[PDB]
């Protein structure tokens, strides 16, 4: 049972999604009528996708596949990119006031 | 023992290489965290100044 | 050689338990972001209204 | 800036002017005011 | 966004930036591919600290019909943040960058859903 | 634009145009300078009214290396609209001309900024 655990660990630490063990879904908001799009891709289990859609926080949200660390880094990247936009708009409001 | 001792090296190296990314996440958090926590305090402030103008 | 598999599996579970937390934290942050965003939009509306009203008062005077 | 505008309004309030009726009102506060409130 | 302004922070003193501005502008032109259809313009230069300088740029692109317009800020920022381009920028002393366009909620949602 | 097609309106009956097509084509060749590196081709002839005929042409230009290609429509139209050339064209009975290329906004802006 040795070369199985090894392969399973090699499988765990990987973006190929053979039970990635870094499987978390993040809900990205998308206004209608774009809900019909998305639409996962290569290695998405409809089980995980539907189970994500099942416990939905609010409508017009689509789940997003975060496999491992580069994905959560990317999510952060976006979060900053929106941070700046937020601050900017807020400052606009401030200025007009 | 060569293929094995090499394979373990490559594997452990890859894992360590992944943990570097994990650490990379860990590093970029607190700053971004402050930035995020800053927002609600401002919008909760600018919303107040608006109320001032409206009352004015 | 088991002493290596032990390290691998321990590290795995250890860093999994942390990755879950990070992800969760990110999610919470997203919630915060949209939750505020709605309010930002409300501020946009309220502000535009104020602007129009001020312009009207300007016209009146 | 809300409370600020409340002050500012209540400041400009008790300060004139020639408006054919509305003269500045004297401010009370605390001791006299509580009783003035109770006498409502 | 149409004004195309990108702010860059350099880890260099203002006098050094201004003293070699021709060279700096051409290096930025090279990072963009160096074609004669793109021209880097400096909007402003401002000291931020002893060894920190902000340089605001935009890029004018010319069409095959001779028409010119500024590259949109989001498009230009997207190019500069690509990993290969960012690395080249860092070699010129760039330590940060910012666009002025306040993104819409849907744009922000798209960036978060597809951070790459 | 690469198809090089220019439509010409003639104040002549179709039968007259077709009846002397060799001569008409050579006169257009002469207007272009008459060199052996340019060849006028007729793409089509269509009656438009009793004494109005549309003639669609293109011009093939040969390079010193023996290669041939069509003169671009915009380039050919630009030549024919020059005041001296237009006058020569009018002497052949041409009362109008059109290119098919839909110009870009930047091209249109350039033409308006520099109408000459």
């Amino acid at each position: 049972p040795i070369p199985e655990q090894i392969k399973l660990i090699v499988d765990k630490w990987n973006p190929n999604h053979p039970n990635c063990a870094f499987k978390t879904y993040l809900y990205n908001k998308v206004d209608e009528h774009t809900v019909p799009l998305y639409g996962p891709g290569p290695n998405e289990d409809p089980k995980e996708w539907e189970e994500a859609l099942q416990r939905k926080p609010a409508p017009n949200f689509i789940p997003v596949l975060c496999s491992g660390f580069p994905s959560i880094v990317a999510r952060l990247m976006l979060q900053r990119r929106v941070i700046t936009e937020f601050n900017n708009k807020l400052h606009q409001i401030n200025a007009s006031l | 023992s060569e293929a094995l001792q090499q394979e373990i090296a490559k594997i452990d190296e890859e894992i360590q290489k992944c943990i570097r990314d994990k650490e990379a996440v860990d590093a970029f958090l607190p700053a971004h965290g402050e930035q995020l926590a800053a927002i609600p305090t401002d919008v909760n402030f600018v919303t107040r100044k608006s109320e001032g103008a409206h009352n004015a | 050689m088991d002493e290596i598999i032990t390290r691998w599996a321990t590290d795995l579970a250890k860093y999994q338990k942390e990755f879950k937390e990070q992800a969760a934290k990110v999610m919470e942050w997203d919630r915060l972001l949209v939750e505020n965003g709605e309010k930002i939009q409300k501020l946009y509306t309220s502000t535009y209204e104020a602007e129009r009203a001020s312009n009207e008062i300007e016209r009146q005077l | 800036a809300l409370f600020d505008s409340l002050l500012a309004r209540n400041k400009k309030q008790a300060e004139g002017e020639t408006a054919l009726g509305e003269l500045p009102s004297l401010q009370l506060g605390l001791a006299d005011l509580r009783q003035r409130l109770r006498k409502l | 966004d149409e004004d195309g302004l990108i702010s860059l922070i350099f880890n260099k003193k203002e006098s050094d930036i201004r003293g070699q501005q021709q060279q700096l502008v051409e290096s930025l032109h090279k990072v963009l591919g160096g074609h004669q259809t793109l021209t880097v313009n400096v909007e402003g230069v401002k000291t931020k600290a002893d060894n920190q300088t902000e340089v605001i740029i935009y890029v004018v692109e010319r069409s095959p019909n001779g028409t010119s317009r500024r590259v949109g800020a989001s498009a230009l920022f997207s190019y500069f943040e690509q990993a290969h381009i960012k690395a080249n920028m860092q070699s010129l002393g760039v330590t940060g960058a910012m666009a002025q366009t306040e993104l819409s909620p849907v744009q922000i949602k798209q960036l978060i859903q597809n951070p790459l």
